[PDB]
RNA sequence: AUUCUAUGAUUAGUGUGAACGAAAAUAGAGCAGCCUAUUAAAAUAAGUAAAAUGGCUUUAAAGCUGUUUGAAUAUUGUGGG
RNA sequence: UAGAUGUGCAUAGUUAAACCGAUCAUUAAAAUAAUGAAUAGUGUCUAAAGUUAGACCCGAAGCCUGGUGAUCUUACUAUAGUCAGGACUAUAAAGGUCCGAACGGGUUAUCGUUGCAAAGAUAUCCGAAGAACUAUGGUAAGCGAGUGAAAGACAACACUGACUAGGAUAGCUGGUUUUCUGCGAAACCUAUAAUAGUAGGCAAUUUAAGUAACAUCUUAGUAGGUACAGA
RNA sequence: UUAUCGGUGAGUAUGUAGACUCGGAAUGACAAAGAUGAAUCUUGAAUAAUCAGACAUAGAAUGAUAAGGUUGUAUGUCAAAAGGGAAACAGCCCAGAACAAGAGUUAAGGUUCCAAAAUUAUUAUUAAGUGAAAUAAAGAAAGUUUUUAUA
RNA sequence: AACAAAGCACUUUGCAAAAAGACGAUAAGUCUAAGUAUUGAGUGUGAUUUC
RNA sequence: UAACUGUGCAGAUACAGUUUACCUCUAGUUAGACGAGAAGACCCUAUGCAGCUUUACUGUUACUAAUUAUUGAAUACGAAUCGUAUUAUUAAACCUUAAAUUAAGGAACAAUUGUUAGAAGACAGUUUAGGCCCCAUAAAGAGUAAAUGGGUGUGUCUAAAA
RNA sequence: AAAUUAGAUGUAAAAAAAAAAUCUUAUGAGGGCGGAUCCGCUUCUAAUAUUUUUUUGUAGUUAUUAUUAUAAUAAUAAUCAUGUUUAUUACUUAAAAAGCUUAAUGGCUUAAUCUUGCCUUACUGUUUGAUUAACAACAAAUCUUACAGUCGCGUAAGCGGGGCAUAGGAUCACAAGAUACAAAAAGGAAAGAUCUUGGAUUUUUGGAAAAGCUACGCUAGGGAUAACAGGCUAAUUUGCGCAAGAGUGUACAAAAUGAGUGCGCGGUUUGGCACCUCGAUGUCGGCUUGACUAAUCCUCAUGGAUGCAGAAACUAUGUAGGGUACGACUGUUCGUCGAUUAAAAAGUUACAUGAGCUGGGUUAAAUACGUCGUGAGACAGUAUGGUU
């Protein structure tokens, strides 16, 4: 003797369902989702919308197929034309507006400071379009200098900020989710983020072979000086 | 005895953790979860 | 001060459970204070208080106890809770 | 005269709990972002009830404690008594010797079975100087077991542990007493050291608030593969 | 070299079916609207009994296609339901008893006598008391009747 | 036909303060025993004959 | 307070049908009244009991061993303090004989107390009552029983990279 | 026989236009009419589908052939190709099978499979609607929604609260983190409280630390049939019949005989069931006394029998009036034998009959032996004894 299981149908056709009810318990696909339907992880078939179910086949969407759906008007009849417009419902009711404001009060009821800031403190033509080309690249590596050096400030100022907080029983520290955001604001991992270029790489890398190329011919060109004595 | 269950313990320090299961003859478990203290997302290192 | 009755209380609490189960306080019955006790007693208490261990009681405290050990001397803050 | 006194419940909700409070709780900071919870009590009588007490009534075998009994019977103990006659044997008297009365047993059969008898009658049979039998006292018995030529034998109606007094339960069985009126089941599922029980459902009853209630049919629609038919 | 053995390919060939179903009912199930109906339903408050059921009909499992056997399902009765019929009868066929009266009207069932009501009409068979309110079988044979052929 | 039984066998008991054994809510103590290894207790066997 | 056949909680004096029989006693007899009595006899049940057994569960003891205390000396040795070994002791621990002593012997043992460990059914109390998954049965929704039929079913595996 | 590799369907790719009809749809004409958008009626246009419908066009390019004066015309064949022919792109290619953590079932081929890139949402809190109100209750469960927080992948849309689905148990205690609630005079603490998590043949898996015997058994009950008989059934039988006829009978089926079978009756044996508690485990024996049945051992009448000459015997049809004795050995009936006899046949009746007898039986406690068990004990054992 096993607990039963109970596969099979939940809802016939035509009958009301509110969003989340079950309509089919199923092992595998027997009966496809299809309109305003959702599938669970075990096959289960759900309305998502209020409105009554419709057991169908769709030999546009796949010749060999059932489905079930769910339409807003118990006189509809499924599948839609591909061509009609999607039948569809608001689903929102019309409330007042908030009148929020930024009141935020300085001191609490027993008049001490809501919370308390602390800082921390510690080729003729051609040279000439080179020159223009130096002076492009020379001129953005001292932006990028004059602009990496300012957000090393303003995360200096950032994560050497403490604000402590009043809470219960009159203490005073730093919320938890505040240190959480010391290092960066929400949105991305620090530190997955790739701190270097992948362009910027292969210009070093050239550079430096530049270097090795060239000081092979600065060494040779010596060796050449030494040798011009002994002859 | 195959299997060991192990906590993976936050490296903010916030003492949240996280316990999953691992076959002994593996390596230590690393990752990179969500800490619910702090509500970001840290890396989490199992205890031993 | 003690004793008797009810409430406090199928409560605090204990216990795996089943169950077991206070005190403060309140009301009533009685009421009484003393050591020169209204019938003849203390020169104010040392193998004692307490500790370890084995039990009892119990909520782990307080209380009772066999074995082995073992203190202090008054609010000018000594000793018990 | 004046003032005080004597349990209790309700008047505010909320959370595990306090803070807090028509607001409170989770949201690791908070914030209509979300979710839950808000408004007549109190006393009395009549009746039906849950709980704890014997608990609707009657009924065990047993277990523990305190007492009683060895005038029955078993063993031992002290003091006493009894055993016609004959035969054999080494003795006058030395033998668990022989036949057989008293006495002590109880072998077989019959009767009796609300008997004369809650162990008898008749006949038959066994021992009958010995490990014999009998009398009057004494000692030893009931958590442990007294006594036992040993049979779970006997210890005064009772003994695989007596009698008496005190303290029980029983999901099991039986019984539960006047009339009239209205409604009216189930023998199924789940859990259970449970299946003779019980609990939660389904669900019978009472009488209030609701009903787009429930039942049946018609019309249109939907799920699902049996009978049949087929290969 | 075989209308021998096995195997393979073809068949719109024949059969077989709890785990074959291409085809496919009725029944039953779900829900919508309308109508009808004897409140039969839901909720609130209060609060039960019951937890070996039995037989009948259909269809199965099991047994041996045995059991007044055992075990599911569908429907009913009994259980807790008297009355009429089934000779007598828990479970079958009718029908649900508040009390009387009536050659009243009917159900199931019956109508020669016991015993209320037909010895009522029509057409055939049976001659064995077969039978007449609980079908013993295969089979046999100048029993007899009818039909179809036939000399 | 069972128990006992005489006989036989084995184990234990040295008695110097308690011989062992039995008994004593548990001891002093009692039986053993005014006994002493040929004594006492326990165990099995069951005269003798053959073993 | 009849016989037969039938029926029926399944063996009829009492029901159905038929049959038979004047009323009422006496003495015999025991076929039936599932005759009376004995809860006498058998099986099952109870989370009822009793006794007994054991390599059942949990315990207490017989008994063995160690140890603080009663309990002190002398010497030797190991680590003035501890521990170990031996010797002696009216030279007043304690024990035995002995009204019970400057007597005799034993002797720091024994014995007793507390604690600890082991340990006999010798004794006591009590107990001894298999989940999950898939398919068919299953009767075209779901559900559906049987020590029913099938399954080499399952009591898991898996951090993703070298 | 069994090792690797390569294979294993077909089609299409210049391009259509146009007429009406049948529905169906439309957030089209804010159509019209009744009661811009709702609802019931509705004409028109548009789109999809359908017709076999109504047709028209089916070229151009390369080449061939024919006529015409290299060109023109007609027919025929080929024609996806401005593109690294290994072409490419779209559709099509039964079912089963392989694969998807593991059996089976269903599902997936348009992804749930496979390969690759980057990742670790196998996230935290709360929360929605369902499983025709999960398991016909509760609880533990299964699927699903939203909001806040902040991460991954992706051009984007978006997807992600592990796995294609269906097979891993709480509390208590204990332990590790967080929470800042309360802190028994007070300041702390201990021990508690909330949240997260771990170790369980908690496998009797809604969750006890657990072996037997009683024939000396006790009490309370049920008689779920247990020792009997009655009741239902008839597998089986040491109970029978009928039908058919392989075969035997020197010949010749049916004088006799009758394989394996079929259709049946009947309630004696061994069984099944369990309505039912009662005189039982050899369920039965002997004695006394019967009553009834007929499937006949004896006695009486009789058919068949190349296999009835006579006699005897065989087979069958009528017939149950009266008989079917006696003893030995076997616990018993089972049986076996002895000698007579016309013959020494069967069955039913609660073993027919123990308020008629017996105790051979139906049950004990004693004792010995045998077998089984560690033991208490057990045995359909064996022997003696045992209030009817
Ligand atoms: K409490
Ligand atoms: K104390
Ligand atoms: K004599
Ligand atoms: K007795
Ligand atoms: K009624
Ligand atoms: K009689
Ligand atoms: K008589
Ligand atoms: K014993
Ligand atoms: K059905
Ligand atoms: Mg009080
Ligand atoms: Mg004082
Ligand atoms: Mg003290
Ligand atoms: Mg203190
Ligand atoms: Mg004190
Ligand atoms: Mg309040
Ligand atoms: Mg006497
Ligand atoms: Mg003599
Ligand atoms: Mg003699
Ligand atoms: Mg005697
Ligand atoms: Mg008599
Ligand atoms: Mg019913
Ligand atoms: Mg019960
Ligand atoms: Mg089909
Ligand atoms: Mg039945
Ligand atoms: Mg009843
Ligand atoms: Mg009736
Ligand atoms: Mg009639
Ligand atoms: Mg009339
Ligand atoms: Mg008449
Ligand atoms: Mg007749
Ligand atoms: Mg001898
Ligand atoms: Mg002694
Ligand atoms: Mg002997
Ligand atoms: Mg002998
Ligand atoms: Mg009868
Ligand atoms: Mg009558
Ligand atoms: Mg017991
Ligand atoms: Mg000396
Ligand atoms: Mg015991
Ligand atoms: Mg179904
Ligand atoms: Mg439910
Ligand atoms: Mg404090
Ligand atoms: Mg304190
Ligand atoms: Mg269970
Ligand atoms: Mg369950
Ligand atoms: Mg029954
Ligand atoms: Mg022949
Ligand atoms: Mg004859
Ligand atoms: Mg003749
Ligand atoms: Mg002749
Ligand atoms: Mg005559
Ligand atoms: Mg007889
Ligand atoms: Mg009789
Ligand atoms: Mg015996
Ligand atoms: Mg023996
Ligand atoms: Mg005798």
């Amino acid at each position: 003797r096993t607990i039963p299981k109970k596969l099979g149908a939940k809802k016939t056709g035509d009958q009301y369902v509110i969003p989340g009810n079950i309509i089919y318990k199923q092992r595998g696909t027997l009966w496809h989702p299809g309109e305003n339907t959702i599938m669970g992880r075990d096959h289960t078939i759900h309305a998502a919308v209020a409105g009554y179910v419709k057991y169908y086949r769709d030999p546009q969407l796949h010749p060999d197929r059932q489905y079930i759906g769910v339409v807003f008007n118990r006189n509809d009849k499924l599948p839609y034309p591909k061509d009609a417009p999607r039948k569809r419902k608001l689903g929102l009711v019309a409330v007042p507006r908030k009148v929020e404001e930024v009141e935020k009060p300085t001191m609490s009821a027993s008049g001490l400071p809501l919370f308390v800031t602390r800082h921390e403190t510690i080729s003729s033509v051609i040279a000439e379009l080179i020159k223009e080309k130096l002076a492009a690249r020379a001129e953005y590596n001292a932006r990028q200098s004059a602009l990496r050096k300012l957000q090393q400030q303003k995360m200096l100022a950032r994560r050497g900020t403490r604000v402590l907080r009043l809470m219960n029983n009159y203490s005073y520290r730093e919320t938890n989710w505040e240190i959480g955001r010391l290092i960066g604001d929400p949105g991305s991992v620090p530190g997955t983020e790739k701190v270097g270029s992948r362009k910027a790489k292969f210009r070093a890398r050239r550079r430096r072979r530049n270097t090795f190329l060239l000081g092979i011919k600065e060494r040779k060109l010596a060796k050449a000086d030494r040798r011009e004595e002994y002859r | 005895s195959r299997i060991i269950n192990v906590r993976l313990i936050s490296m903010a320090m916030t003492g949240y953790f996280y316990t999953f299961t691992r076959p002994r003859t593996s390596l230590p478990m690393s990752m990179l979860k969500y800490d619910p203290i702090v509500r970001r997302k840290v890396l989490f290192l199992e205890q031993k």
